[PDB]
């Protein structure tokens, strides 16, 4: 059924790799580790694993229609507004939440967590469930209109409760950033020249083990932004516990509406769902600190690194993968 | 032997860029930073790379001016600007300075 | 204008979590850290990571404080209990802190 | 024969890596090179390959029954004891010798090298000799009861010239130190999980690269430790030569002992002996500096690291390898 | 013909790797991007390259005679001396060229790129050219006599120009800097070792993955060094320009003779030529430096990595690989 | 409690073998080296790195002297040889050793 197919897709995915770094990270950073990960070695990772998927997509966008990827690109456009939308009208309304902090956690919601997008292509790959090799260059489209619109929404707020913004700055920063700019430079190398001899000898077989030393790192964050989660509410961890399976459900069913109408493939529903339930980490929370400067950032920090990145891998990738199996069955 | 005054600003790493700003729209010939660790009230960072390798996440700037008019000036801009949000302390303490090129001039000091 | 000591500890870089144990029972609000180089008697360093690739392999404190006689109670207890084993020199210069959120307090300087 | 056996062994780890890199590192920096290998590199090459060693040994565990490797745990802590009182009577009864120089310079020789552990198991892997996949959880065993024993009876010894230790501390450290909790990462993700995918495509194929790297860069740590030896005594540079090679035939005599009793196999014994035959260098003098801070540190490092370590990978590890074909030959 | 082979080798190699990402560090850092590769992955980057070519350079020399490598080591001595006394009579007789800057930018001109020699042994594998594998060992015969040759020449002009130099001391930094102290140990395990197992497996199958983020790193390197060549003349983008064809086109002519002499292959003077037109970059400007303080540094590192690189890349290469195809059909 | 004088000098990442040799030829007991940043006039920079990556491209010196006579007779050293073709800048501040072994020798201060 369904959930007699995800319980064992539960323990399936702890009984491997891209999870079992991510607990092996969180175990030992509670037992309290010296061990650390340098940070030459963080970035050169990011690099690598991005500029990997914009590889993929690119060698596979120079042979596509430019037809079948308007709707994916039109919905993730639209779930990175209705996510920051949704915190507006849902956390903002409960007592100790503070306005101005919930709308900058709702763009950390709706911005994408290239760590979690990652994982669920290697998770996607070892299911054996083929998908639009495109899909990770929809990562900018769902990232940088939710950064927008919660710098956006706030400035609005907060020229209200005192008695505008340059938009395009934004938008630029966001693309000169070190993450999206190795994936933009992958999708370029992809197009326009024949990078496939680089791409099989060392991009693509250094992939599922460098994802690994990610997943130890994130989770060794995960441990260390617990303590900024107690200054909050508790309203915050009740957040962060359910709005990424919600957001991910949400684009599960804007997926759907692609699936029938050009032949977007049942594992691309996925690849939207997930990068839909992720949570940045790293390149956000420095737009949104710049942007917002009087959101308190114990509070979006806290909620989407200690929580909401170990829920969309832990729980929302086999919830997903999972429910991809029920339909396609026929 | 001219005699200067040495400002002092820790702060953030975020604000490398727009500090470094403030101090050339205001006549000083030049600064140093370093990345800085260390403790206070704000604690909680974000600099674009992860809190656990994230040993040194501050800056100091170092700014020698040769009028303590100038040094508090540039210490009124930063700190209206961005002290309300961000994490940071603003000293000064007294220098002299006996070798430099744009600094004493091409006289000599 | 308020004005402060800054005490200053140069010692090797494995007492980085017990010398900042010490200043925070002595009641001073923060400190600030390097990873400095240097020479002097005692150079062996034992750090942890490979000595060929330890170019840094010291700590410089910066602690300010409103006392002259606070600053001198971290450098007693710094000093009584790891300088007769480990490398090191504590110094304090005179400084005035014109910002600073838990310095000067809510108040203002 | 014996001798017949083990120079034409000597000539023939010459003429191959891991031990080559150690002596052309040794080599540059003699000559007063430039070239330094990043700390970030250091950092990363070190957990690369403790993971995999601790992938293998739990691999291997959750196949074991558990009594085959009771023996070897019990020799292994036997003589990471028995190496620092070895060290207390013969080393500290020389003129010029300090006593708590000599109880921190045996201390390093009991604790583990795991540069030199790696470097075992690729040449038993390249003599084609079958060892136990476990006998690299055999490292924290000797390691840490080498560290607090030294620490112990140095302290005991303060106390007696001057007319209680808490031991569970020093044992906190230990397993918390960056190389001894990659392994234990390792251990446990092969225990408990099916690393076997990201064991096969990255761990494993790295392995003896990234090794040559970390046997250059311990051997520019032996040179640049040789000026630190002339400042104690001329004993502790006829200690640091003989005594890996005493340490390792006492420790090849008692994994004998587990090899008539339990079928511990014959690579086996030699994972034992080199074991015992290291010196720590990395992970030990950080320990015994905040134990033993009276200790002066030109004497353990300079000892361990300049010579000791240099003997046991160039003359310990074709040693005890060619004793092994003596053994074993019907 | 000769034209008709150039265009279609160009086009041919800018939709290809080792240029594209050339081009791509270039056109992201004008851009504005905050990518950064960190200095700790630059340094074993160039390790890992240099490392290789010696290990090859030097696995070959021992089965060599010694006298196939006589004259091209003879001309690329040569090559080192007569390019720093080209810049002396063409560049330093124009207008506003200071005579000191014009000696110092042939001497990074007559300099080896360590980048720009790994980029033009790939191209000649993937156009299936055979080339002697000794050939990287001419990498330090061509940049410490170019280096020499500048400070010496110099320091007699400043004091000519007032009204002795000591030429080991400058020989000896340059052989323990760290890119040729990488390569010198590479020759030397190349040639008393057999290192053959750590290099198929290590060294060689990273060779191509890890150049491509060094030809990304070198063009983010080009356009950071643009703003310094507004501020010196305009002849120094004349300069850059053309030296590059001119030196490769001295050199493949000095490549013919021992062709026609020793039997030095085609393949080999190639490399030869490209050697001859790539301008060091990294390695030459600290020595240049210290050798000749009063010369401008904005001259010589704008002239040599703005424009001195990318055209001994993406011009040079495919110009002496499309030569080297017209000659040697018959 | 013994007065001294803190000589800094910032100059070049370049120039850290050739100024720790002046230092250890005047008589000073030691000395501390950072990496930092920094702008100027001459700000065009050759380390052995590459540029891009090259954000700490400076030394910053600090050597605390018991005379002033000391301490400017490094300073004049420095000045002559390397600042007329190097960026630098040098200038000395007046502090109070409270520790350490080799300044204020085994009597104490
Ligand atoms: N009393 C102090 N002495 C030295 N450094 C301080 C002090 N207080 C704050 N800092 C530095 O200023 C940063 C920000 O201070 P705060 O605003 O208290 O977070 C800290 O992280 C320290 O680097
Ligand atoms: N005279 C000095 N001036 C500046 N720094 C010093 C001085 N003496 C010692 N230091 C610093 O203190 C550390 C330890 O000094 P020592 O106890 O002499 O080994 C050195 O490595 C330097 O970083
Ligand atoms: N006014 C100043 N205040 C602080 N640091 C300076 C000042 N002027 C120069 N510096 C430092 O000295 C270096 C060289 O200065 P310059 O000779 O102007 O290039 C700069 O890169 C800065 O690190
Ligand atoms: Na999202
Ligand atoms: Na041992
Ligand atoms: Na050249």
């Amino acid at each position: 059924d369904f959930l007699s197919n995800f319980l064992t897709d539960f323990v399936g995915q702890l009984q491997s790799p891209t999870l079992a770094f991510l607990i092996g990270g969180m175990v030992i950073a509670a037992l309290g580790t010296q061990l650390v990960i340098p940070e030459a070695i963080s970035t050169i990772i990011v690099f690598m694993l991005l500029t990997k998927i914009g590889l993929t997509g690119g060698m596979a966008i120079r042979n596509s229609n430019l037809t079948e990827m308007l709707l994916p690109v039109a919905f993730s456009v639209i779930l990175g507004i209705l996510i920051v939308f949704i915190a507006r009208f849902t956390l903002a309304k409960l007592p100790n939440v503070r306005t101005v902090d919930a709308l900058a956690t709702g763009g950390l919601f709706g911005a994408v967590s290239g760590s979690t997008m990652a994982a669920a292509l290697t998770t996607l790959e070892e299911s054996k469930i083929s998908y639009e090799a495109w899909a990770g260059a929809l990562y900018p489209f769902m990232d940088i209109p939710a950064l927008v619109t919660a710098i956006v929404v706030a400035n609005i707020y907060l020229n209200k409760r005192k008695r505008r913004v340059k938009i395009w700055p934004i938008i630029e920063e966001s693309l000169q950033g070190p993450a999206l700019s190795a994936m933009l430079l992958g999708l370029a190398l992809g197009i326009f020249t024949k990078p496939e001899s680089v791409y099989e000898g060392f991009y693509d077989p250094l992939f599922r083990g460098l994802l690994s030393i990610l997943m130890l790192i994130m989770g060794m964050e995960a441990w260390s932004r617990i303590g900024e989660l107690r200054k909050v509410a508790q309203w915050y961890v009740v957040y962060s516990l359910i709005a990424p399976i919600v957001h991910g459900f949400i684009a599960f069913g804007l997926g759907m509406i692609a699936h029938y109408a050009t032949g977007f493939s049942l594992g691309g529903v996925v690849v939207l769902a997930v990068i839909a339930a992720s949570s940045s980490d790293i390149s956000g929370p420095p737009t949104l600190r710049a942007g917002i400067p009087s959101a308190n950032p114990s509070a979006y920090i806290g909620s989407s690194t200690a929580i909401g990145t170990p829920i969309a891998i832990g729980v929302c990738i086999p919830l997903f993968i999972g429910l991809a199996q029920t339909l396609g069955a026929g | 032997a001219k005699p200067a005054n040495k400002l002092v600003i820790v702060t953030e790493k975020i604000l490398l860029k727009k500090i470094a700003k403030i101090i050339d729209e205001s006549g000083a010939k030049g600064y140093t930073v370093m990345n800085t660790g260390g403790k206070g009230s704000r604690n909680v960072r974000s600099s674009g790379q992860p809190n656990t390798s994230d040993i040194e996440a501050n800056i100091k700037f170092e700014i020698l001016t040769e009028t303590r008019e100038m040094a508090e000036e540039i210490a009124d801009r930063v700190a209206v600007k961005y002290f309300n949000d961000y994490a940071g302390i603003i000293y000064i303490c007294s220098a002299e300075v006996l070798y430099g090129h744009t600094f004493c001039g091409p006289e000599g000091c």
